[PDB]
């Protein structure tokens, strides 16, 4: 289908452009070429098999949700709005991190490598500990990048974040996707990440935006959808581990994200 | 108007230099008042520049003090008002000074009432033969136990602060009620935190994320209450709640002296000696039970919407 | 001293091996000055706690003109350390249950030898093995216990927090056991105990009498350096362990110390 192919255009134009921000700019583009309502349902069905995120699958939600003459004016405010989230969350979360204190991060991702990259322009000095991130090694390339923002970054193994855990004042990961009680989904490793955190009183922060929000409730491991999985690719943390939460609605405690959800009504 | 000025410096002044009044609760009703005045004694055409010259002022009165967690939120509470009014009447150059003053005189008499609305509360928690402990001294947990003590009958144990044994006093005027209270140390605290069935505290600051800046040795407390299992109970009126977060805040405690702490009578060793004195600390949310204010209990993880509901997000920094 | 294959036939630990070659060249007072020569360039080879805490038992055991006894007693305990496995094994094999679901972090032939020994009273589990990032043992320990009939599955060392729930109890060997109770295992144990702890998982260990070491860390930068070289081991406290299974018998983490107290190492 040419919807896959606008996807891949808006992937390979932009590289640090997020999924479902792409996802949601190819469905506002197809929205110009009732009916409308299945017709976006299947679009969004396609694009959510090509890419199996949760990111894709919140941002179609909510895009339909916002579906529901107006609507391409909305849609346009909708994404200029977005657009700008990285630099909201950023403004707001590097001034949590003090000088002398180490950082632990997950594998790579856009928005944690734009705080902290916001986070050096204050003048500020720390050290981070990036996990390689077996099942693909991304987290390699996330301390590329940082050792290429003179910051003196260190490769971890995957199995030592026990053994690093003391060694490091705060915890700060991306998401997937927040589920509705406060949870995240993140990489394979990180709820082992965050129980050794909990076990040693360690602040567990977590770097996420608004779109990332789902009508998601899983109880444990296996009440996450086999299509976000598929050696399973994300896992589900609990809000118990979760300390505080960095989104462009500001910062939130794990229950406020439950607020929002109600008043959203999905 | 050059009174208006005195008035303002002469607060600046008693608050940089040791405070105002002794309570809470007569600091912030003279913070409304002074922002009454201002608001009355001033000259402006659009709302902008009226809000302007109190962030200014609040600002001013702020770095006079920054531990003093109560004119702050006063100032943004007045901004709150000034921006509710505007856009109640926009959504109004020529009438809006009569309105915001009727809205801080309603503030005002129910900053004044906080007190009762509190204290009615207390026979909801508070059960008979029950063992309850407190630090420090605060005027509205004393009241909140005094206002039971007449028909419950319960034991009372007072943990006095190391640097400034305040305890004392509320220890004797509880004792003058005929509550049956004790008087110990703040270094017995776990010891005797084994027979305890509930514990009842005052704060001076709620944070954004339900923490409290409370006076020094209150976390060791809340630790000690999350390790047996007791309910901790924190009571405070909403003039108390701060829209700031634990960190992202630099001068959070309060150094005094360390005449408290180690006299100057020592001899020699005090030049080589390192002495800190630190009055409030930080107690994490997690440790919390409830929250007593004056709509209600209420659980730590409810206080966010009360911030949005009191302040406005861009006053956050004022 | 000669090459590392004494270890040429590749069964016997490494701490056996070297016992051996200790024992062999004891047949060559002054004895200790010679012998701490020995166990040290031995230790060159070998960064591994196993070793040490041989060479400190043998060292201990020699505390010279009668070496028919101290021959004679070294006989004795290289045939009984020989026999160790077959003990543990018997001891272990009663803790696993039919249908359970046992989860292993590296390859061991202790919990292999205590998994057959299972097996072969016609018990029916599943195991889950990680894949041990560092070196791929998890893959070879998979292989080696594929061919014992045995539902093996490997998972990624990144997901023991995810398999975590759908396993019943947990054992690992250990390559040393600290005085306090604790073990000294590959990076990825320790995390896995942590885990196992959060969710009321028995986590049980399986060892030797030769790798009770004396040591006592506090965290993990106290334990020493030469023994983790990216690291290659890591200290798991007592408090996650649940038992032990020796071949002195069934002990729980707190009864190490006691042994040790009683053999004044």
């Amino acid at each position: 289908k040419e919807l896959i192919e606008y996807f891949k255009s808006q992937m390979k134009e932009d590289p640090d452009m997020a999924s479902a921000v792409a996802a949601i700019r190819t469905l506002l583009e197809f929205l110009k070429r009732q009916g409308l309502r299945a017709n976006l349902t299947s679009a969004i069905e396609t694009l959510c098999g090509v890419d199996s995120s949760v990111a894709v699958s919140s941002g179609g939600e909510l895009f339909l949700r916002f579906i529901s003459k107006i609507m391409i004016e909305r849609g346009e405010l909708f994404l200029r709005r977005i657009s700008l989230s990285r630099n909201k969350i950023a403004d707001l979360c590097h001034t949590f991190i003090k000088d002398g204190a180490t950082i632990l991060t997950h594998a790579y991702s856009r928005v944690v490598l734009r705080v902290l990259e916001a986070a050096v322009a204050a003048k500020k000095r720390f050290s981070v500990y990036v996990t390689e991130s077996q099942p693909d090694l991304s987290g390699k390339k996330m301390a590329k990048a940082l050792c290429h923002l003179n910051v003196p970054v260190t490769v971890v193994l995957d199995a030592a974040v026990g053994y690093i855990m003391e060694k490091a004042d705060l915890v700060i990961v991306g998401a997937e996707g927040v589920v509705e009680n406060g949870g995240i989904i993140n990489k394979i490793g990180t709820n082992q990440m965050a129980v050794c955190a909990k076990a040693q009183n360690k602040p567990f922060y977590v770097v996420a935006e608004s779109f990332k929000f789902v009508r998601l409730f899983p109880l444990n491991q296996q009440d996450v959808p086999d299509k976000f999985k598929y050696h399973p690719w994300v896992d589900y943390t609990a809000p118990s581990l979760i300390t505080l939460l960095f989104t462009d609605l500001g910062v939130l405690t794990p229950s406020a994200v439950s607020d929002e959800l109600i008043k959203l009504y999905l | 108007g050059s009174e208006l000025s005195e008035r303002i410096e002469s607060f600046v002044e008693t608050l940089k230099r040791g405070g105002g009044p002794r309570s809470s609760e007569e600091m912030a009703r003279e913070t409304l008042g002074l922002l009454r005045q201002i608001i009355t004694d001033h000259r402006w055409s659009n709302a902008g520049e009226l809000m302007e010259l109190i962030r200014r002022e609040g600002r001013r009165m702020t770095a006079a003090q920054p531990s003093e967690t109560t004119v702050g939120n006063m100032v943004r509470r007045v901004l709150k008002i000034i921006r509710e009014e505007y856009g109640r009447l926009h959504g109004h150059y020529a009438q809006l000074q009569s309105n915001i003053i009727e809205a801080i005189n309603e503030l005002l008499v129910e900053l004044e009432g906080t007190m009762e609305n509190i204290a009615a509360q207390a026979l909801e928690h508070i059960h008979s033969n029950e063992v309850i402990m407190t630090i420090g001294f605060s005027r509205t947990v004393e009241a909140f136990l005094k206002e039971a003590a007449r028909k419950r009958k319960f034991h009372v144990i007072v943990a006095e602060c190391a640097p400034f044994c305040q305890g004392h006093e509320m220890a004797v005027n509880l004792s003058k009620a005929g509550i049956e209270t004790t008087v110990m140390t703040d270094a017995a605290i776990f010891a005797v935190m084994s027979r305890v069935n509930k514990v009842i505290i005052g704060t001076k600051t709620i944070l954004a994320n339900g923490a409290l800046r409370a006076v020094t040795g209150t976390h060791t407390l809340a630790l000690a209450a999350k390790h047996h299992s007791t309910p901790l109970i924190v009571c405070a009126p909403m003039f108390k709640l701060s829209p700031q977060f634990p960190n992202e805040e630099d001068s959070f405690h309060k150094f005094v002296a360390p005449e408290e702490v180690l006299p100057f009578t020592e001899g020699d060793i005090l030049e080589k000696v390192s002495v800190h004195c630190p009055v409030f600390d930080y107690v994490p949310p997690e440790l919390i039970t409830l929250f007593i204010s004056n709509i209600g209990g209420n659980a730590p993880s409810y206080i966010y919407r009360l911030m949005s509901e009191l302040y406005h997000p861009d006053d956050h920094v004022l």
